[PDB]
């Protein structure tokens, strides 16, 4: 089976979900914990349109401390996953400042696709009064796909790993875009 | 192998932590990321840069040009920026420069942001150190209507207040502080207290409070301590504080209760010297000798005679003068000893 | 002299200022008045580095009565000036519900300006008092760019006609587009 | 020359005012015109889409055609419509119907915008009345839940109302939402109602309010007119109207105006009614006949019965009776006389 292979990195604030949207689309269990990656990668299989094609995942660190490393993992990417918490703001602020700068100047012309985490949060009683409490609410949908069209992306999807909604058609537009 | 792979670990600018979970990973993995790293050493030279740079672009294309390369100086293996080196610098700041003779802030900015990528680094912080302008350029980087640079700038001064290795840091960047505000008509913790301002960004608050506990924790001497919240309390430092107070944010929170706590003591610890004082010197002919060695000819001089001064505009006559000094005392006590007690209004 | 000629016609809800715009370029008056256009054209004549290069200035009917005669002027288009109110979110909105799917569908692959007007309403007192009373308040810049990004224009400028500010630059970027 | 402008002027959909400012230009401009109005007759023809229509498109493929066939019942030649003519709209609404038997509304809505353009005009309005569905798929369209969709139907019902050219079409629409509501377990004006709720759209409300002025106005019996006043009023339209006096906006108090006046009116002229009928009818003599041949063997008469029924539960023995039908009788005389007579809780 001389399968078509191509490779997704993701990348994204620490802590707003790269890595159990990974590990749901595959093993299919929500890790409690959080071990905070510095440099793994899986390979998932995905349908699109009659086709089994096997996908090469590559997860990276969040945190700042590792941004000399996380380049070892760009070399020939066909699509990104660029994420941001729901639950946060200012996880989406760094779309701009941050993740996009990085990902066009180490991987340009590779397809971007915008991916809001934690959907399940925009409703959730607590996250609520504790983002009131810095003068600020959760991401609204229409923020997300106002920034998507800012960074020229190939889309923006929302998903919740910890429900597992709206995980199965982000990965499907990546195996989209990536070819 | 594992050669590399130090060599990689050192390269990439990590602590000891850090490095942990790269060290557990078996070699197989090991043998893939020295593959990677040998590879990627996505875009231009050091020197590629360094002649950008001197060409002396403007514009959208300065900007397009520090964008970049603020990338690599943030990304790239260390050794990168020490190809940049002092030279870089030295062009980066030359920029800088001559941007304030303008005096687009887009430009200033992206800089900070590249100096902030260079500092980043154990090398980088000591070339920094040894530029004639850098402080210096840094400081003048602190304009509360450009707020996010002022952020950047303000954090960059205050992890240069708590060096240890070269001494009296905090120092060195007060100068500077000094220098600029000579350099206007202006006072030196100024464009401190005008982005505590109600109005400014949190963010700018924090770390406006943030450079004022930077430039206070690291001194040995207790005057410096004692001297520098003085001036700010003098103006007005204590009524901006007020209604920081009750934001719920955990950063401005910490910084409060480091201000304060410097505060109890050092103003503890003044008194103690007080305690000794009385003992050392309990009657004039102890102040007197003091006052002829240690005031008479020296730049203290013309301070002191005006507090004198001031003290004896009372006629010898009045009835009431022991009630009067038994008052004047207490203010004066207060003035020295409470640490929010050069207020103009308490 | 063989000058270069470009048709800009532009379009925009009914009031949102297309012809004061078009006619401070040229004349140079401020009309009090408003007389709603049905049919008129211009020639303006405008620099970009170095040439002087005839601008053929199409105006067209905002009012929808008029629909049926507007695809009179789109024939042979170079670049769409497309505008709204900046003291009117509702002539935004207006933006995709009309105004796009209507220059995409007579004019495929012409580039798009998107121009916020009436820049000088935006700070004014009595505005401000009447966009209240409806729930509302004038348009952000950051509203407006985010449009332009999503009608996938070549760009955002804002401007007044009645103060003259941003409109030099207007015309500048349209003679750039058609180019 | 002129007699293409003329057909020009016609294809455009123009009433006379309109045109105006086109007849006063120069014949040189008038000569462009009717070129480029020659030259642009930028997509496919009536058949092209009818057959897309036909071929049972489903997602984004139906409304990326549905929104590219209402741009062209939109902006082309009033003559273009008539191409699409009667066969166009029947498989519009064969889309429709089958659309519903999924109860996207993007889909529903784009043919609704498509029925809206096409009505537009005198050709439009006329083939639209002839079909059989279309008044009652119009009015299955009145949906709370997608806010705008029920906005775009509610106007396009209300100018059907108030057609004089075929007869009493305030009826026609009625029925129709006679119709649906039986086909529910449901009240007819509940959706009228359910969009004046709160927190709906201003537009929302104002079109519902709207569409109830829409079937009350153009009708040529009094009857009518208190009777469906009543039927609202009976399900709390007086409680519903009371916090919307309160909003500022232009098209929701013309509204408002229009309802009340007209409740002040028809009521008035009810009352005069009245003034008649007692007059007419001073004795049971008069009143007995008039039951036996009006109501007797009709359907009036259970209803009828059973009111006479409820007015005579007193015993006749009572010591106070005249002083109880004095009381029976203002309340009854307002259930039938006054505006808001039939709430729930006056
Ligand atoms: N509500 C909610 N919480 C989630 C979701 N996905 C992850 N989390 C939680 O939020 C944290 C994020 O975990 P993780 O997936 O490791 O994020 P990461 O971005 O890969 N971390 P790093 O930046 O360090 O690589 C964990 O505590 C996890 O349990 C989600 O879909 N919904
Ligand atoms: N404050 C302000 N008012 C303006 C500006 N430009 C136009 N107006 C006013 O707003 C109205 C718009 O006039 P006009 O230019 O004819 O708009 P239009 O879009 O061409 N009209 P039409 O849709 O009927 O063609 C006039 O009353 C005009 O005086 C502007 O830049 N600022
Ligand atoms: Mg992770
Ligand atoms: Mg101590
Ligand atoms: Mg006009
Ligand atoms: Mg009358």
């Amino acid at each position: 089976m001389a399968a078509i292979r191509k490779k997704l990195v993701i990348v994204g604030d620490g802590a707003c979900g790269k890595t159990c949207l990974l590990i749901v689309n595959s093993k299919d269990q929500f890790p409690e914990v959080y071990v905070p990656t510095v440099f793994e990668n899986y390979i998932a299989d995905i349908e699109v349109d009659g086709k089994q094609v096997e996908l090469a995942l590559w997860d990276t660190a969040g945190q700042e401390d590792y941004d000399r490393l996380r380049p070892l993992s760009y070399p020939d990417t066909d699509v990104i996953l660029m994420c941001f918490s729901i639950d946060s703001p200012d996880s989406l602020e760094n779309i701009p400042e941050k993740w996009t700068p990085e990902v066009k100047h180490f991987c340009p012309n590779v397809p971007i696709i915008l991916v809001g985490n934690k959907k399940d949060l925009r409703q959730d009683e607590h996250t609520r009064r504790e983002l009131a409490k810095m003068k600020q609410e959760p991401v609204r949908s229409e923020e997300g796909r106002d920034m998507a069209n800012r960074i020229s992306a190939f889309g923006y999807l929302e998903c919740s790993a910890k429900t597992k909604e709206g995980v199965r058609e982000v990965f499907e537009m990546a195996t989209r875009a990536g070819l | 192998v594992l050669v590399l792979f130090e060599q990689m670990l050192v390269d990439m600018n990590l602590n000891e932590e850090k490095q942990q979970p790269l060290r557990e990973k078996d070699i197989v993995i090991k043998r893939e990321m020295v593959s990677q790293y040998l590879h990627t050493s996505s875009s231009r030279s050091a020197m590629m840069y360094i002649q950008e740079l001197r060409s002396g672009l403007r514009d959208m294309h300065l900007l397009s040009c520090l964008e970049s390369l603020r990338v690599s100086l943030n990304n790239n293996p260390v050794s990168w920026v020490q190809t940049f080196g002092a030279e870089g610098l030295a062009s980066l700041l030359d920029i800088l420069k001559r941007l304030h003779d303008e005096k687009d802030s887009r430009n200033q900015h992206e800089i900070i942001r590249c100096l902030k990528a260079f500092m980043n680094n154990k090398f980088g912080i000591k070339t920094m150190l040894e530029t004639e302008e850098g402080i210096l350029l840094l400081v003048r980087a602190m304009d509360p209507a450009v707020p996010n640079m002022m952020i950047d700038a303000a954090k960059l001064l205050s992890a240069l207040c708590i060096l240890p290795q070269p001494e009296d840091m905090n120092e060195r960047v007060l100068e500077a502080m000094t220098e600029r505000a000579e350099m206007d008509e202006v006072e030196r913790f100024q464009p401190l207290l005008d982005g505590l301002k109600s109005g400014t960004s949190i963010a700018l608050k924090v770390g406006c409070l943030q450079l004022i506990n930077a430039l206070i924790t690291p001194a040995e001497e207790l005057d410096f301590r004692v001297h520098i919240r003085s001036e700010l309390m003098r103006l007005g430092l204590h009524q901006v504080l007020q209604e920081l107070r009750e934001i719920e944010n955990e950063d401005m929170k910490v910084q409060l209760c480091v201000f304060d706590e410097q505060g109890d003591e050092d103003f503890f610890d003044l008194k103690g010297r007080l305690d000794d004082i009385r003992m050392e010197m309990d009657d004039f002919g102890e102040v007197f000798q003091i006052i002829l060695n240690t005031v008479k000819d020296s730049k203290a001089e013309p301070h002191f005679l005006s507090i004198l001064q001031h003290l004896l505009l009372v006629r010898n006559d009045y009835e009431a003068r022991p009630q009067y000094y038994k008052l004047i005392e207490e203010c004066v006590s207060q003035i020295v000893l409470h640490k929010n007690g050069t207020d103009p209004d308490f």
